[PDB]
C-alpha cells in the first residue's frame, strides 16, 4: 500500500543484529534440559507416509524427515534469490520439531539482512490504474487518475 | 434413462419405511433418559408427544432418496442426544418456550401487519 | 546501561556471555521519529509517448 | 518484458497437457473433459463413479505419484441441473507438480468418500456435508464440524441468506441461551457494482 | 449559530429537532445532546470574495495535494458569482 | 528538483548479523565433579 | 393523540411496539420478569432504581440497544418521578417491601408514594396506569403490610379513576420468598406451623402468569378503571402444600405445631436484625391467611392467560434444594375440591 | 460525626481492595487474545496493578470477553459467568465482542457479547492495542471507586 | 510544542475535553435527519 | 540446501560416558539454566510506567475517527458516499441533500464503532481527506450506545484533534 518510512530499514538491522542472541537464551532453558526433553522426546512419533498421506505439509513433514519447502521448491517472489537451509528432522517427535522452529529463527534473520541489503528502488505497487490505484496528487490533478480512483473504490 | 438415479440406502418406499420405523424405536427410548440427564422440566410425555410431531410433518414425502437423508439427519440428531454433545439449550430448541404466538387467522395477520 | 561494573560482571558470568552489547533495551540507536520529506520514484509508465495501453 | 504483465510459462503449458492426454488415455471409462489454464493449472473433469478408480491411479502411478491431499471442497452454482461441484487439489513431490480433479453430484446423489485413498481426506468430507449438504457414502464418521449442534441449513449453499434464519440470546424467563427468528438492526445493504459494459471480450459466450 | 426550539431543544445544523411530545427525548434526560457549535453554512458565507482579472479561475482548495481536485470556474455571467463546488470559495471577474 | 529520497540501505550495506548457534561449552571434566563431591565427603566424616 | 406512536416489525427483539413504559420497582422479583417481557417485544422502557447501578445489570440484557432507559429517583422527590413519567404512556408501579425499615414502612411505600406516583401521572399526562395490590387485601386484618395496600389501593382509584389494578396471591418463582421460604426452615429443624397447617387455604400463581397479564392490560383497551384478581387454578392446604415442598427437596419432614402469638414472639426477635429479616411477625400473619375467593373480579381467563398449575413448575422453583444432584415420582398435593 | 461518614469512609476501604486485586479470567476467542497477551508482556505488565495474568472462574472476579462470540461458544460463556462468584464485571474487548465487527451478519455470530451477558466496559477497536486494553481495565478500577454499596444500605 | 506550535484555526476547541463516559456529559446517540413522510391533518372547522 | 537438527550420535568413550553420568547425577545441566534466570533478576526490566509513560506511534497511526474541515470552516465532506462503498464492514450510513445555499452537503453521518474494523480505507478513498482516522486509541465506553457515532460527534472530533490531525498529515501526505 506504501512505501517503507524513511529510517525503518536501520531499525530492523538494530533489531536483527541482537535478535539471535535472544535465540540462544532460549535455548539453554529448553533444548539440553533433561526436563523439557522428556515432555517431548519420543512423542507423537509420526511416519513419512502418515505425514504425507494424513495431508501434514510444513514442519510436520521436515520433522519426520521429508524433505520439502514449497520457498524452495515452488518459489513465489524472490525466494528464488535469498540463500537459506531448511532444517530437517530426524525421529519425528516433539523434540525434533522443536529444534526445526528454532532453526527456522535463524534462517529468518539470514533472510533478513540480505532483504536489506538487496533492496532495490522504484515504485512500490504495479503502474496501472485499473488494478492498483493513482497516487492522491494524480487524483487531484489528472480526469483520468480521478475515474479510476473513483471505480477502484466503489 | 434419466429417471434412474442411484439410491442412497433404500432402493423402494418398503425398505425406506424400515428405517423411519427403526429410527423411531430409538428416539421414543431415548427421551426418558434424556430428560434425566439434561435435567429438562418437561414430562416424557410431551417430550415423545414431539418426537410425534417431527415425524407427522415429514408424512407425504414420496421419495425413497429424500427420506433416506430425514433418516441420516435424524440418526445424527440422535447421537448427539446420547453422546451428550448437546447441551441443556440445544434440547430445549425444539419447544419454543420463548416465541410469542403468530395467529393464522386472516384478522389477527391484518391487525398486525402486512405479511400474508 | 546503567548497570554498576559489578553487576555488569555477575550479569556476564551467570548468562556465560557478553550481554552489554546486544542489549534488548534501547537507547540511541534507533532513528529519529521526524525524518526529511521524501520523493519518491515513478513507475516505468510514467511516459508521455509510446505508452498506448494496449501495449501493457 | 513488459513490467506490469505476468510472463507466460510455455514449457510447463506443453507438460501439463503431455500429461492430460496421458491420463485421458488410461481412464477413458471415467474421464469427461481436460484442460490447462493459461496459468499453467491441469484440470481432470470425471464422471462421479470415478473418484476412486482415478484417485487411486494418480496416487499410486509411478508416473504420477499425487502423494497430498492440499485440500477438497465443493462449489455450489445453482443454475447446472448438478448444482454442486466436488473439487480435488492434489500435490505430487516427486515431480513437484499439482494436478485438480473435478467432479460433481446433486442434493440426492451419493459421491463415494475416498477416506480410503486419503486418510486427510476424512474431516474435508465432514464440511462438505456440513456446509453444502452434499452426502459421501462408506464415511467412517460423517457428522456436522463447524456449525451449531442441530443447525437445520447448509450455510455456504448459494441459497442460504447470508444473515440466516435463526439468532441467538439469553432470556432471563427460562434461565437459558434461546433461539428466536432473525431481526436486525441495519438490514445488510445490497449493492449493484457490477457495470453494464463488457469487460473482457475474450471470454464472449455465444449469443 | 443554533436556534434552540421554544421547548429548550438546540437545533442542529440539519436542521433536526424532537417535537414537543417526542418520547424520544427520554434519551437526554440526565445526559446531554451532542450538537456541534460551528456551522458549516455561517463560515463561508462570511468569507471575502475574491476579484480576479480573467475568465477562467481554479480552484484546487489551497494547500496544493492536501485540498480538493482542481476545477476551474466561470467568472463571464456579472449578475452571480463564481462558486468552487467544492470549498464553497467565491469568485467575482474585475470589470469585464 | 532534488533527486529520489526513499527508504534504502546505506552505502556499503549493514555489518554482519549473526545467526548461527552459539552455546559456549564450560565446567569441569565428569572425572573432577566426582573427585570434589567424594573428597567432600571424606573431609566431611573425617 | 397526534403522535400515537405506530408498531412496527414482527413483534421481536429489533421491532417497534409503540409502548413507552415507566416500571417502577423494576429491580425485584416481579420487576425482571415485566421488563423482560416489555423489552422482548421491543418496547421503551424507562427503570428508575434507587439502588446502585451494578444492581440492575442483569437488566440490561433485556433489551435493544437505547431500549432499557435508567434513572434516579426518590420517593420524596416528585420532581423525580415526574421525569420519569413525562415521556411515558403507560405507567406500573411494582414498588413494595416485606418489612419496615428505620426509613421506610408500610405507610410509605404502600400508601405515600403509590399516591405520588399517581397524581404525578395524571398531570404528566400518562393515559394508563398499572398498580399491583394483594389478593387478601382489607383494612380489618392483623397483618400491617395486608392493611396497608388496601388503603393504597382506594387512593389509587380517586387520584387517576381509569387506573388498572391488579390483585395476585403468594406469587412462586425462581427468586419468590414463597416456595424458597418454606424450603429454608430445613435450617432450624423442625417446620412450625400455627395450629398444624389444617384451615389455612392459599391459592398460589406463577409468575409467568401475573407477568403475561400485566401486559395484556397495556394492550387491550377493556382493561381501564377494572380490577382484577390473579389466582392460580387450584386451592390448597397449607400443610399439604409445605408437605409438597420438602417432597420434592426430598428432605426431611417433621412439622410441629406453634401458638399463634408463640409464632409472633420469635418473628420480633429475627427482624431486630439490621438486614434482611428472616421472618418477621408480618410474614408469618400472611403465609397463614386464607385467600379470599372473590367471584366478582375478573381473573387471569378474562385477559386471555391461562393459569399454570403448581405441580408442573415445581421442580423449576425447589431443584437447587435437594442435596443430590439427579436421585434417579412425587405424589401431587391434595387440592381441595373448587365446589 | 454522622454515621453517613463512618460507612463512607468504610465504603472506600471494600472498594480500595476490590479495585486493587482485580483477577481476571480471560476468554481468549479470537485475535483480541493476542493483545491481552501482550498487556502481560514486560513492557505493560498488568500484574503491577494488582492483576493477574490468569485465576480460575471461582478465584476470578472480572471476566474480558476478546474475540468473536459464535452461536456455538455461547452457551458456555454464560455457564462460567453464571459460576463466578460476585461481585463481578464483564469487560467487552474488540469490535468482534461489542457489536458484531467484521462478522456482524454471519448467520453463525452473536452479535455482540451484551445479549449474553452484562457489560461494564466496552474497549472499541480491531484489535484495541494492549495499551488502549489497560485503559479499559483502569476506567473499570475507577467504576468501582464511585460504587456506594454501603450507602444505599444506610438510607434504605 | 513550544518549538513547533501547531496552526491555529477559529474552529479548533480552546479547551480539551477529557473521555466523558459515565458523567451527565456523556454523548447520546441520536437521527440527525429529519421526517420523510408527512401525515395529513383533518380540518378544525366540523362539516356540515 | 537442508541441514540437519538432530543427526549427531553421542560419544561412547570412558570419558564422555563419564560426563552423561555426571550430569545425570550431578544435577549439572540444570544448574545452568538457574544461572540464565539469576542473569535477569539483575537487568533493567522494560516496564514503562503508564500512564504516565506511553508506546511509542506513528503518523500512520488508525484510531478513533473524525470528520474534518477547510481552513475555512466549511466542511470537507461533499457526500460522495466513495467511504460507504470501500467500507469492508458497512458501518458508515450517509444520507445528503441540497443545503440552503444548494451545496452538496450530509444530513447523516454515522459510523458504528462496534462494526468497524479500523482498517483504513475510508481515508484512503475520500478524495478531499474529509473522514480521517486520528490518533486517540483512549475512548473506551461504559455503554454499547455512546459507540455509535453520528456526525455531530465526529464533527466535534475534528474539532478537537484537528490540531494533532494536520500534524500527522503533514508528515505522512507525501508516501500516499
Ligand atoms: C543486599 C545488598 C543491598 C545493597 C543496597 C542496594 C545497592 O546499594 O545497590 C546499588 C548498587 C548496584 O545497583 P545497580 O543495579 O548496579 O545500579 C543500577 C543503576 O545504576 C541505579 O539506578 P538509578 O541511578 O536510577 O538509582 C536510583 C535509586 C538508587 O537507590 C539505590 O541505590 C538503592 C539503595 C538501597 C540500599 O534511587 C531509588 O530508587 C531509591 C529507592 C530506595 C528503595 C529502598 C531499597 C533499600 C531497601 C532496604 C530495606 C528498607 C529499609 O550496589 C552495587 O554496586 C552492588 C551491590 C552488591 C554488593 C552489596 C554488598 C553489601
Ligand atoms: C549459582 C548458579 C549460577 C549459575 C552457574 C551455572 C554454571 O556455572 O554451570 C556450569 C556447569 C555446567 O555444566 P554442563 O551441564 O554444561 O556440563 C559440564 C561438563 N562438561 C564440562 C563436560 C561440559 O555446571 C556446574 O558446574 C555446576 C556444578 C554442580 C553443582 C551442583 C551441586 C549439587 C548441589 C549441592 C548443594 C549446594
Ligand atoms: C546455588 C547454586 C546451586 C549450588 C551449586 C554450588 C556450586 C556453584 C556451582 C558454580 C559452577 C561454576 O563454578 O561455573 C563456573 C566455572 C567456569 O570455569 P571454566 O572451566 O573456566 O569455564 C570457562 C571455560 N571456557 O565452572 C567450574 O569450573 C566449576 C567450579 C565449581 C566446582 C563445583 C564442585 C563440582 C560439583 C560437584 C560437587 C557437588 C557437591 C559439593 C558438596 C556440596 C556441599 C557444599
Ligand atoms: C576411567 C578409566 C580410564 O582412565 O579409562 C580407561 C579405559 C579407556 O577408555 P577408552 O579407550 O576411551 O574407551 C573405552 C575402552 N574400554 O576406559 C575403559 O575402557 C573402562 C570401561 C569400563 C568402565 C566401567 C566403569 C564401571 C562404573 C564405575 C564408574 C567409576 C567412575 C566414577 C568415579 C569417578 C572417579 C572418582
Ligand atoms: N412477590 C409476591 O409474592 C407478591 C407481590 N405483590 C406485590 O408486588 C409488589 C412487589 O413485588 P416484588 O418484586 O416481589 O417486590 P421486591 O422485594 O422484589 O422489590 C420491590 C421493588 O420496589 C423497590 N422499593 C422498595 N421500597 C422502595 C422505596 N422506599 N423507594 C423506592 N423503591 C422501593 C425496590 O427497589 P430496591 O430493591 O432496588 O431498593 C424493589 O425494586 C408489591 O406491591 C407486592 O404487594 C402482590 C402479591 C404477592
Ligand atoms: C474508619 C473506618 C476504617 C478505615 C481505616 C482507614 C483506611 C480506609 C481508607 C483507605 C482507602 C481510601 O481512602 O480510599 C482511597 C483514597 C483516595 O480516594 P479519593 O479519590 O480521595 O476518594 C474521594 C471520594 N470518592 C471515593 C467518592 C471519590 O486514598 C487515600 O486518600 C489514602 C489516604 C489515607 C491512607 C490511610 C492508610 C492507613
Ligand atoms: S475485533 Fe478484530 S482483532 Fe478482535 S477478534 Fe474481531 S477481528 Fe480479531
Ligand atoms: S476503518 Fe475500515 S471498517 Fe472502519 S469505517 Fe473506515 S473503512 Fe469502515
Ligand atoms: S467522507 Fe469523503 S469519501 Fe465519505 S462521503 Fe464525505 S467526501 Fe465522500
Ligand atoms: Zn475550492
Amino acid at each position: 500500500h506504501q512505501d517503507l518510512p524513511l529510517g525503518l530499514m536501520d531499525d530492523i538491522y538494530e533489531f536483527s543484529k541482537n535478535f539471535s542472541l535472544r535465540i540462544d537464551e532460549l535455548e539453554e532453558m529448553l533444548t539440553n534440559n533433561r526436563i523439557w526433553r522428556n515432555r517431548t522426546v519420543d512423542i507423537g512419533i509420526v511416519t513419512a507416509e502418515d505425514a504425507l498421506n494424513y495431508g501434514f505439509s510444513g514442519v510436520m513433514l521436515r520433522g519426520s524427515g521429508i524433505q520439502w519447502d514449497l520457498r524452495k521448491t515452488q518459489p513465489y517472489d524472490v525466494y528464488d534469490q535469498v540463500e537459506f537451509d531448511v532444517p530437517i528432522g530426524s525421529r519425528g517427535d516433539c523434540y525434533d520439531r522443536y529444534l526445526c522452529r528454532v532453526e527456522e529463527m535463524r534462517q529468518s534473520i539470514r533472510i533478513i539482512s540480505q532483504c536489506l541489503n538487496k533492496m532495490p528502488p522504484g515504485e512500490i505497487k504495479v503502474d496501472d490504474a485499473k488494478v492498483s490505484p493513482p497516487k492522491r496528487a494524480e487524483m487531484k490533478t489528472s480526469m483520468e487518475s480521478l475515474i479510476h480512483h473513483f471505480k477502484l473504490y466503489t | 434413462a434419466s429417471t434412474s438415479v442411484k439410491p442412497i440406502f433404500s432402493r423402494d418406499m418398503n425398505e425406506a419405511k424400515r428405517r423411519v420405523r427403526e429410527l423411531y424405536r430409538a428416539w421414543y427410548r431415548e427421551v426418558p433418559n434424556t430428560v434425566h440427564l439434561f435435567q429438562l422440566d418437561i414430562s416424557v410425555k410431551q417430550g415423545r408427544d414431539k418426537v410425534r410431531e417431527m415425524f407427522k410433518k415429514n408424512a407425504h414425502i414420496t421419495d425413497p432418496r429424500v427420506v433416506d437423508l430425514l433418516v441420516i439427519k435424524g440418526k445424527m440428531e440422535l447421537e448427539e442426544t446420547i453422546k451428550v454433545w448437546k447441551q441443556r439449550t440445544h434440547v430445549m430448541r425444539f419447544f419454543h418456550e420463548t416465541e410469542a404466538p403468530r395467529p393464522k387467522d386472516f384478522l389477527s395477520k391484518f391487525y398486525v401487519g402486512h405479511d400474508p | 546501561a546503567s548497570a554498576t561494573r559489578f553487576i555488569q560482571w555477575l550479569r556476564n558470568w551467570a548468562s556465560g556471555r557478553d550481554l552489554q552489547a546486544k542489549l534488548q533495551l534501547r537507547y540511541q540507536e534507533i532513528s529519529k521519529r521526524t525524518q526529511p520529506p521524501p520523493k519518491l520514484p515513478v513507475g516505468p509508465s510514467h511516459k508521455l509517448s509510446n505508452n498506448y495501453y494496449c501495449t501493457r | 518484458t513488459r513490467p506490469t504483465v505476468r510472463p507466460r510459462n510455455d514449457v510447463a503449458h506443453k507438460q501439463l497437457s503431455a500429461f492430460g492426454e496421458y491420463v485421458a488415455e488410461i481412464l477413458p471409462k471415467y474421464v469427461q473433459q481436460v484442460q490447462v489454464s493459461c496459468f499453467n493449472e491441469l484440470e481432470i473433469c470425471i464422471h462421479p463413479d470415478g473418484v476412486i478408480p482415478v484417485l487411486t491411479f494418480l496416487r499410486d502411478h509411478s508416473n504420477a505419484q499425487f502423494k497430498s491431499l492440499a485440500d477438497l471442497t465443493a462449489v455450489d452454482i445453482p443454475t447446472r441441473q448438478n448444482r454442486f461441484e466436488i473439487v480435488y487439489n492434489l500435490l505430487s513431490l516427486r515431480f513437484n507438480s499439482r494436478i485438480r480433479v473435478k467432479t460433481y453430484t446433486d442434493e440426492l446423489t451419493p459421491i463415494e468418500s475416498s477416506v480410503p485413498v486419503y486418510k486427510a481426506a476424512n474431516w474435508y468430507e465432514r464440511e462438505i456435508w456440513d456446509m453444502f449438504g452434499v452426502f459421501f457414502a462408506n464415511h467412517p464418521d460423517l457428522r456436522r464440524i463447524l456449525t451449531d449442534y442441530g443447525f437445520e441449513g447448509h450455510p455456504f449453499r448459494k441459497d442460504f441468506p447470508l444473515s440466516g434464519y435463526v439468532e441467538l440470546r439469553y432470556d432471563d424467563e427460562v434461565k437459558r441461551v434461546v433461539a428466536e427468528p432473525v431481526e436486525l438492526a441495519q438490514e445488510f445493504r445490497k449493492f449493484d457494482l457490477n457495470s453494464p459494459w463488457e469487460a473482457f471480450p475474450a471470454y464472449r459466450q455465444p449469443p | 449559530g443554533v436556534r434552540t426550539s421554544p421547548t429548550g431543544e438546540k437545533v442542529t445544523h440539519t436542521g433536526q429537532v424532537y417535537d414537543d411530545g417526542d418520547y424520544r427525548k427520554v434519551r437526554f434526560v440526565g445526559r446531554q445532546k451532542e450538537v456541534n457549535e460551528n456551522f458549516a453554512i455561517d463560515l463561508i458565507a462570511e468569507q471575502p470574495v475574491s476579484q480576479v482579472g480573467s475568465r477562467v479561475i481554479s480552484c484546487d482548495g489551497g494547500g496544493g495535494a492536501l485540498g480538493h481536485p482542481r476545477v476551474y470556474i466561470n467568472l463571464d455571467k456579472e449578475t452571480k458569482t463564481g462558486t468552487c463546488g467544492y470549498c464553497g470559495l467565491q469568485f467575482r471577474q474585475q470589470h469585464h | 528538483a532534488s533527486k529520489v529520497k526513499q527508504d534504502m540501505p546505506p552505502v556499503g550495506g549493514y555489518g554482519p548479523i549473526d545467526y548461527k548457534r552459539n552455546l559456549p561449552r564450560r565446567g569441569l571434566s565428569g572425572y573432577s565433579m566426582f573427585a570434589v563431591g567424594i573428597g567432600a565427603l571424606l573431609f566431611g566424616y573425617w | 393523540l397526534h403522535h400515537a406512536v405506530i408498531p412496527h416489525g414482527k413483534g421481536g427483539r429489533s421491532s417497534v411496539s409503540g409502548i413507552v413504559a415507566t416500571v417502577f420497582g423494576a429491580t425485584g422479583f416481579l420487576g425482571r420478569y415485566v421488563v423482560n417481557h416489555l423489552g422482548r417485544m421491543g418496547s421503551q422502557v424507562i427503570v428508575p432504581h434507587r439502588c446502585e447501578p451494578y444492581d440492575t445489570m442483569h437488566l440490561r440484557p433485556m433489551g435493544d440497544l437505547g431500549q432499557i432507559i435508567f434513572m434516579d429517583w426518590n420517593g420524596r422527590d416528585k420532581d423525580s418521578i415526574r421525569r420519569a413519567v413525562e415521556h411515558s404512556s403507560v405507567v406500573i408501579n411494582l414498588v413494595g417491601r416485606e418489612w419496615e425499615t428505620q426509613n421506610f414502612d408500610f405507610e410509605d411505600v404502600f400508601v405515600k408514594i403509590p399516591q405520588a406516583i399517581a397524581q404525578v401521572s395524571k398531570e404528566a399526562g400518562v393515559e394508563k396506569f398499572i398498580h399491583i395490590s394483594h389478593l387478601n387485601a382489607d383494612i380489618k386484618s392483623s397483618s400491617k403490610y395486608l392493611r396497608s395496600k388496601a388503603v393504597g389501593e382506594k387512593e389509587v382509584r380517586e387520584t387517576f379513576p381509569e387506573a388498572t389494578i391488579i390483585k395476585p396471591a403468594e406469587i412462586f418463582g425462581r427468586e419468590d420468598r414463597f416456595l424458597n421460604y418454606f424450603a429454608n426452615i430445613r435450617w432450624f429443624g423442625g417446620v412450625p406451623l400455627i395450629s398444624l397447617g389444617k384451615k389455612t387455604v392459599k391459592q398460589p400463581v406463577y409468575i409467568v402468569d401475573v407477568t403475561k397479564g400485566i401486559i395484556n392490560a397495556i394492550k387491550d383497551p377493556d382493561a381501564r378503571g377494572k380490577t382484577f384478581a390473579f389466582v392460580g387454578p387450584s386451592r390448597y392446604l397449607l400443610f399439604d402444600l409445605v408437605q409438597y415442598v420438602f417432597a420434592v427437596a426430598h428432605r426431611p419432614f417433621l412439622p410441629y405445631p406453634l401458638p399463634h402469638f408463640a409464632y409472633r414472639w420469635i418473628g420480633r426477635l429475627f427482624e431486630i436484625s439490621p438486614f434482611e429479616p428472616w421472618t418477621t411477625r408480618d410474614k408469618v400473619e400472611r403465609i397463614h391467611t386464607t385467600d379470599k375467593i372473590l367471584p366478582h373480579l375478573p381473573g387471569l381467563e378474562d385477559l386471555g392467560v391461562e393459569a399454570t398449575p403448581l405441580e408442573l413448575k415445581a421442580i423449576e422453583v425447589l431443584r437447587r434444594h435437594r442435596t443430590y444432584r439427579w436421585l434417579s415420582d412425587v405424589q401431587p398435593a391434595k387440592t381441595i375440591p373448587t365446589s | 460525626s454522622r454515621g453517613e461518614y463512618v460507612v463512607a469512609k468504610l465504603d472506600d476501604l471494600i472498594n480500595w481492595a476490590r479495585r486493587s486485586s482485580l483477577w481476571p479470567m480471560t476468554f481468549g476467542l479470537a485475535c483480541c487474545a493476542v493483545e491481552m497477551m501482550h498487556m502481560a508482556a514486560p513492557r505493560y505488565d498488568m500484574d503491577r496493578f494488582g492483576v493477574v495474568f490468569r485465576a480460575s472462574p471461582r478465584q476470578s472476579d472480572v471476566m474480558i470477553v476478546a474475540g468473536t462470540l459464535t452461536n456455538k461458544m455461547a452457551p458456555a460463556l454464560r455457564k462460567v459467568y453464571d459460576q463466578m462468584p460476585e461481585p463481578r464485571y464483564v469487560v467487552s474487548m474488540g469490535s468482534c465482542a461489542n457489536g458484531g465487527g467484521y462478522y456482524h451478519y454471519s448467520y453463525s455470530v452473536v452479535r455482540g457479547c451484551d445479549r449474553i451477558v452484562p457489560v461494564d466496559i466496552y474497549v472499541p477497536g480491531c484489535p484495541p492495542t494492549a495499551e488502549a486494553l489497560l485503559y479499559g481495565i483502569l476506567q473499570l478500577q475507577k467504576k468501582i471507586k464511585r460504587e456506594k454499596r454501603l450507602r444505599i444500605w444506610y438510607r434504605r | 510544542p513550544t518549538v513547533k506550535p501547531p496552526t491555529a484555526r477559529k474552529f479548533i476547541w480552546t479547551n480539551h475535553k477529557f473521555n466523558l463516559s459515565g458523567t451527565p456529559q456523556q454523548y447520546v446517540p441520536y437521527s440527525t435527519t429529519r421526517k420523510k413522510i408527512q401525515e395529513w391533518v383533518p380540518p378544525s372547522t366540523p362539516y356540515k | 540446501t537442508y541441514k540437519y537438527v538432530n543427526l549427531r550420535e553421542p560419544s561412547m568413550d570412558m570419558k564422555s560416558v563419564t560426563d552423561r553420568a555426571a550430569q545425570t547425577l550431578l544435577w549439572t545441566e540444570l544448574i545452568r539454566g538457574l544461572g540464565m534466570t539469576l542473569s535477569y533478576l539483575f537487568r533493567e526490566p522494560a516496564t514503562i510506567n503508564y500512564p504516565f509513560e506511553k508506546g511509542p506511534l506513528s503518523p500512520r497511526f488508525r484510531g478513533e475517527h473524525a470528520l474534518r474541515r477547510y481552513p475555512s470552516g466549511e466542511e470537507r465532506c461533499i457526500a460522495c458516499k466513495l467511504c460507504e462503498a470501500v467500507c469492508p464492514a458497512q458501518a458508515i450510513t450517509i444520507e445528503a441533500e441540497p443545503r440552503a445555499d444548494g451545496s452538496r452537503r450530509t444530513t447523516r453521518y454515522d459510523i458504528d464503532m462496534t462494526k468497524c474494523i479500523y482498517c483504513g480505507f475510508c481515508q484512503e478513498a475520500c478524495p478531499v481527506d474529509a473522514i480521517v482516522e486520528g490518533p486517540n486509541f483512549e475512548f473506551s465506553t461504559e455503554t454499547h450506545e455512546e459507540l455509535l457515532y453520528n456526525k455531530e460527534k465526529l464533527l466535534n472530533n475534528g474539532d478537537k484533534w484537528e490540531a494533532e490531525i494536520a500534524a500527522n498529515i503533514q508528515a505522512d501526505y507525501l508516501y500516499r
